[PDB]
């Protein structure tokens, strides 16, 4: 049961 | 102090001169390093690196700390830009915060800054250690860094995260400006002058480079293009995640060349420069935020609402190792990120905070149980500085943003009686792809749906997406209803009937939760797999 959008704790790239 | 004319190239020569590099060395000129045909010990090292750092450390450890990034491919007006001596270019203190960074990546960041930053601007490089475990980051780093004379390591003994570490760095900095960088960056040519010249011109400007991707697998640097490409600016979505979007047309029109700042609703917040005085005056960071998450969004709203401006300078290019997963342990769990977001929502977002609370159940709970802590110093700052409200921010800074309803008719989850799972939008969806069934978690997010006056079932975190009926699998598509002019198409209108069926008004069929993807089927009131609960959180 993912607790957020997959692997949050990172800034997404452009 | 204020001289006539423009700094000369001699006046701007860097702190350290890059040696001419071997063009056939790994990663040379910023090109891809493909780490293939590895022996059994090498394949072991690589998986150890990947699992320690969530990037290919095996690649990073074989690339020079001194690699050039090939020719300067920025726009011509960026390569030709001259900087006035009045107001003078301010000095800067570079602040790099790290927690268990690899040696190769931490020292290529430090080398990059020294090779690309004019000596006259670079007062000091502060390395803030947020309680790293790795022994090589203790005495080994202290000693190695002495040769550079202006590099200092400052120690956060107990793990408190990125926010506390930056405040530590700032408190020892004596530069006129602070330039924050992550510990896995590489500076492009001429990256510093355009940030520091913009602050010299306008000291309430908080300025970011046009951040380039360094590939986590090959360490390839994505180089700027010389012909005025698509730029990105920062945004937020209604889960308060940072995001990237295209520039609006009015901003393209306003910007006559690439030396003009880009006005950005939010900033990524790892890589930026600010006046030291302004950083302190505008409320540095909320000291009660922990580990990671929310501070960039909090700082975006606070700068804009309190009379500053958030800008991206495309003549300033810095590469960043973007990761898909954090390598970082969370001492008291990822709940920390949601607490940080509630703290910024309570202080800055006024009534709009409810849009976020509805979508992140964990945040709604933190509000209800009042575990988000004392924000009185942040409230006091917003009052003393006479900051504008969030209605002003949305109108004046981010007028392009989709704003959900403050009080939607209904919000919650769609639970299937048959299989006892929830309609889920899946791992990756922004258009086109089928949806899934997933265990009901009650967290909102990917299980969040609204019901509209016009019979739409919305998933509206990022875009205004609508459940869209089809002969086969159901889709999320852009709502065709978007206010005054437009209507609601039948493929996006649903009736939740007395038998708990979801009945599409166009196709006269019913959503079933059978198969991998929910699809439309002939309406069977006895089929448990066509029976939906519209549950509130
Ligand atoms: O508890 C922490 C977590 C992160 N960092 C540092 O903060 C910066 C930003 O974190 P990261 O790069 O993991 O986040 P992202 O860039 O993916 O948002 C990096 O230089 C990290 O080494 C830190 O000092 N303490
Ligand atoms: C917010 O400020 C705007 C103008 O900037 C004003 O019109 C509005 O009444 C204010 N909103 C609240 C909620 O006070
Ligand atoms: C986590 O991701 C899964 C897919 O792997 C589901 O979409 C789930 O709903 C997600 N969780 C949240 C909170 O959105
Ligand atoms: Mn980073």
């Amino acid at each position: 049961a993912t607790g957020a959008g997959a692997g949050a704790g990172t800034t997404p790239g452009p | 102090h204020c001289l006539p004319g423009h700094y000369t190239p001699v006046e701007l020569k860097p702190f350290l001169d890059r040696p001419l590099q071997d063009p056939n060395a790994p990663g040379a000129s910023g090109k891809a390093f493909k780490t293939i045909n590895l022996n059994s010990e090498e394949q072991k090292e690589k998986q150890a690196g990947e699992e320690k750092h969530c990037f290919n450390a095996f690649a990073s450890d074989r690339i020079s700390l001194h690699r050039d990034l090939g020719p300067d491919t920025r726009p011509p007006e960026c390569i030709e830009q001259k900087f006035k001596r009045c107001p003078p270019l301010p000095t800067t203190s570079i602040i790099i915060v790290f927690h268990n960074e690899a040696w190769s990546t931490l020292l290529r960041t430090v080398h990059s800054v020294m090779y690309t930053s004019p000596a006259i601007l670079l007062k000091e490089i502060i390395l803030v250690d947020d309680a790293s475990v790795d022994e090589y980051l203790h005495d080994k780093l202290d000693e190695y860094v002495k040769q550079f004379q202006i590099v200092k390591v400052v120690r956060q003994k107990e793990r408190k995260g990125l926010i506390t570490a930056r405040l530590l760095g700032a408190s020892v900095a004596t530069g006129e400006t602070l330039t924050f960088l992550d510990a896995h960056c590489e500076c492009f040519y001429g990256w510093l002058e355009p940030l520091l010249a913009r602050i010299a011109e306008n000291p309430v400007a908080v300025v970011s480079p046009d951040i380039a991707s360094i590939d986590l697998n090959t360490f390839e640097f994505s180089k700027p293009s010389p012909y005025g490409h698509s730029h990105n600016r920062g945004n937020f979505d209604w889960s308060l995640s940072f995001g990237w979007e295209s520039l609006p047309k009015h901003e393209n029109k306003r910007r006559k060349d690439e030396t003009y700042p880009i006005r950005t609703p939010t900033f990524a917040g790892g890589l930026f420069s600010i006046s030291k005085d302004y950083f302190e005056y505008i409320g540095s960071y909320d000291e009660e935020m922990e580990i990671w998450g929310g501070e960039n969004i909090e700082m975006s709203f606070r700068v804009w609402q309190c009379g500053g401006q958030l800008e991206i300078m495309p003549c300033s290019v810095v590469g960043h190792v973007f990761r898909s997963k954090s390598p970082h342990t969370f001492p008291k769990g990822t709940q920390v990120i949601t607490r940080n977001q509630v703290r910024l929502a309570e202080v800055w977002m006024d009534e709009y905070k409810e849009i976020f609370y509805r979508r992140n159940t964990e945040a709604a709970k933190i509000v209800k149980q009042k575990t988000f802590g004392d924000i009185s110093k942040r409230i006091d700052l917003r009052q003393r500085l006479q900051c504008k409200n969030f209605t002003w921010y949305l109108s004046n800074v981010y007028p392009e943003a989709y704003v959900p309803d403050l009080n939607p008719l209904f919000s919650g989850y769609l639970k299937n009686i048959g299989n006892r799972m929830c309609l889920d939008v899946g791992e990756n969806n922004h258009g086109g792809k089928p949806l899934i069934m997933y265990s009901c978690h009650g967290l909102g997010g990917n299980q969040y749906f609204e019901y509209s006056a016009h019979h739409e079932i919305r998933h509206n975190i990022q875009k205004e997406l609508c459940l869209h009926a089809s002969k086969g699998p159901v889709q999320l598509r852009e709502c065709t209803y978007k206010g005054q002019k437009t209507f609601a198409v039948g493929e996006e209108q649903w009736l939740h009937q007395k038998d708990q069926t979801l009945y599409n008004e166009a196709l006269h069929m019913c959503l079933t939760g059978n198969g991998e993807h929910p699809s439309l089927a002939s309406c069977n009131p006895s089929d448990p797999f066509q029976k939906w609960i519209f549950g509130q959180n």
